[PDB]
């Protein structure tokens, strides 16, 4: 099976530079061109790079001319990328991709995240969003955790330990002014279950090597 | 410079029906060397892109067979024969022409159900919140569809602008709904100045705008 | 003091060594060359001969370095020849699209190949020649030209190949970096009508003088010996006397 492994990923500074690497396996690499693609949060594909299967031939979308290098080591099934001079713009998913015998983008990696920014990485505060009256339809009650600045961008969430998945909605993050994030999680129960069942979020924010485990009660 | 334009932006359909995307080109996409590159991809929420289509109508080996394509010059197609679940996502068409290669903007094929009026629900700020000089009032709006749907936070049957943010989640892939959070965030300070805290919601499966209040000092 | 044919005596052995080495036609024709110097009753007879012989002699070290076959003037091929046999399906448009430039179609570059597609030669592959003129271009300094057809902002394709001509332009002279300029401004209206005809070609352009260190010619170091004992030597001569 072809398969495309990107790594290199991670959080730089404004002006910083960063190199992403893609592995190859499954057919024969170094007779094929290598592409590389790219995602901003919540928007469309845009094509970063394309090189050719001897390396005679590169091409690069206007917005990293100057600023991107796109090489392989066919030796090693290897499809690099050098980014430098970056910015704010450029924080994206970034995919490497191949046709396998085309210009078009037949098999894709699972993509790697690079954030470009200047905050700093921070775990996130949790607070709960307690059951009550207010959040309670016929014998539903929803509840959930407020998961706010944290920095940089992969954060999980899950509730009792993973136990606990349906109604479970856990919204996209908003990047806030501050140059933080937050989102918020919600699962809706039955409201018997309130006062005999426990719930928890679990809150993993793998940047900072935060873990935070927040029990959602009913306030009295 | 090709761009390519997408339509419609989103595509609501039911399943097992017919959908027709269309991509436009801004030059002929006809190569000198007699090939036209064309080709249709689709990205499910979450995962990476996946190739439909190349060449304007090669199906990608291993894709269903609902998928095809069709076209010529600057306009193609992308047709869905019988919709399924698993379709749900966001159609790029993309051209390898020309340099730079580029993509259309996407297409949201979404999965049509019944009218779902939302619940809503409000959470005051938390007390552990509230004692770090910061205060979040959160409104939810839970398994609602269509998306359309205006939030608005009155304080004091005052309106707010600048002090809160919405999030919307995909649509479910179990029973295709929305769901909604709206934060208003205050400091402390202007919080413990007002009594009544009202997330005003207006959804076209309620038979009139909802407005989700409580008073501070209540529990 | 010495007369032009004891001249021609004096380089008996260096120009036995370069008739020795060249290819069998280029050979003869400098040694016809060589005998109308040698019979030169003016001087301007002989410096004209002279100049033709350095032109070909080069051209045929060029083909030898190269292991490109060497092509007598004569059997040349022109452009449009090279159109009318490896683009038949687009001649006919090469012609219309040449009505207000004509002589584009009786250009006759140094060398006509084709990539083949296995009198235009065919060679194994053109961008090998492109990249190696390309890498002492930038390694030893050498001024090339070098000019792709591309049609509109075409991107090149892995599914499908498609035939391709490489022109080629040499010589031996002097100004070296006006050599190339204005090779390239000839040729430069040529690529433009073949992106427009779909047309994949490549232009060299490239010059060697007798001031080049003799290591970073572009024929072989060998070749360079065997030109400046003869060839050279006989423009020398010729002006003292
Ligand atoms: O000097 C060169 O580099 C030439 O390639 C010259 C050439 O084509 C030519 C053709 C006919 C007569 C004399 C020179
Ligand atoms: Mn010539
Ligand atoms: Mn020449």
């Amino acid at each position: 099976e072809v398969k495309l492994e990107e790594s290199g990923g991670g959080l730089v500074r404004p002006g910083g530079s960063r190199k992403l690497s893609c592995a190859a396996s499954g057919f024969t690499f170094s007779s094929y061109g290598m592409q590389w693609v790219r995602q901003a949060p919540e928007k469309g594909l845009e094509w970063v790079a394309y090189i050719s299967s001897g390396s005679r031939t590169i091409y690069y979308a206007d917005t990293v001319k100057g600023r991107f290098t796109i090489s392989r080591d066919n030796p090693k099934n290897t499809l690099f990328l050098q980014m430098t001079s970056l910015r704010s713009e450029d924080t994206a998913m970034y995919y490497c991709a191949t046709g396998y015998g085309g210009t078009w983008f037949a098999y894709w990696g699972q993509g790697t995240l690079v954030t470009v920014s200047a905050a700093s990485t921070k775990g996130p505060s949790v607070f709960p969003l307690a059951p009550s009256s207010k959040s309670t339809s016929g014998g539903t009650a929803a509840l959930g955790c407020l998961v706010k600045d944290y920095f940089p961008e992969p954060v999980t969430v899950s509730w009792n330990s993973g136990a606990l998945t349906s109604g479970v909605h856990t919204f996209p993050a908003v990047l806030q002014s501050s140059g933080l994030y937050s989102l918020s999680s919600v699962v809706t129960v039955p409201s018997s279950s309130l006062g005999t069942q426990t719930y928890i979020c679990n809150v993993n924010h793998k940047p900072s090597n935060t873990k935070v485990d927040k029990k959602v009660e009913p306030k009295s | 410079q090709i761009v390519l334009s997408q339509s419609p932006l989103s595509l609501p359909v039911s399943l097992g029906d017919q959908a027709s995307i269309s991509c436009r080109s801004s030059q002929s996409l006809l190569h000198s060397n007699g090939n036209t590159y064309l080709h249709w991809y689709l990205q499910k929420p979450g995962q990476s892109p996946k190739l439909l289509i190349y060449k304007v109508s090669n199906r990608f080996s291993g894709v269903p067979d609902r998928f095809s394509g069709s076209g010529s010059g600057t306009d193609f197609t992308l047709k869905i024969s019988r919709v399924e679940a698993e379709d749900l996502g966001v159609y790029f068409c993309s051209q390898s022409t020309h340099v730079p290669y580029t993509f259309g903007g996407g297409t949201k094929l979404e999965i049509k159900r019944t009218v779902a009026a939302p619940s809503v629900f409000i959470f005051p700020p938390s007390d552990e919140q509230l004692k770090s000089g910061t205060a979040s009032v959160v409104c939810l709006l839970n398994n609602f569809y269509p998306r359309e749907a205006k939030v608005q936070w009155k304080v004091d049957n005052a309106l707010q602008s600048g002090n809160s943010q919405e999030s919307v989640t995909e649509q479910d892939s179990k029973d295709s709904t929305y769901s909604l959070s709206s934060t208003l965030t205050l400091s402390k300070a202007d919080y413990e100045k007002h009594k009544v805290y009202a997330c005003e919601v207006t959804h076209q499966g309620l038979s009139s705008p909802v407005t989700k209040s409580f008073n501070r000092g209540e529990c | 003091k010495k007369p032009i044919a004891l001249i021609c005596a004096e380089l008996y052995k260096p120009f036995q060594d370069l008739f020795a080495a060249l290819p069998k036609d280029c050979s003869e024709e400098c040694q016809t060359l060589f005998e109308d110097i040698r019979n030169s009753e003016s001087h301007a007879s002989a410096w004209s001969s002279a100049l033709r012989i350095k032109g070909v002699a080069y051209e045929g070290f060029f083909s030898l370095t190269n292991s490109w076959r060497y092509i007598p003037e004569d059997l040349k091929p022109t452009l449009g020849m090279a159109i009318q046999t490896v683009f038949p399906d687009k001649f006919e448009k090469f012609l219309e699209r040449t009505h207000l430039h004509p002589e584009y179609r009786d250009f006759t570059p140094d060398y006509l190949m084709c990539r083949s597609r296995i009198a235009v030669q065919e060679v194994s592959s053109v961008s090998a020649v492109v990249d190696r003129f390309k890498s002492k271009s930038s390694e030893k300094g050498r001024p090339i030209r070098q000019e792709e057809s591309r049609p509109k902002t075409e991107s090149m394709q892995e599914d499908i190949e498609v035939d391709e001509l490489l022109i080629v332009e040499v010589g031996y002279q002097t100004d070296i970096e006006g050599k190339v300029i204005s090779d390239i401004e000839k040729w430069k209206g040529v690529v433009n009508l073949m992106s427009h005809l779909g047309i994949k070609v490549n232009v060299l352009t490239c010059a060697d003088n007798s001031q080049t260190p003799r290591t970073d010619w572009w024929i072989d170091e060998k070749y360079v010996r065997l030109l400046l004992n003869s060839i050279s030597y006989l423009f020398k001569e010729l002006l003292e006397n």
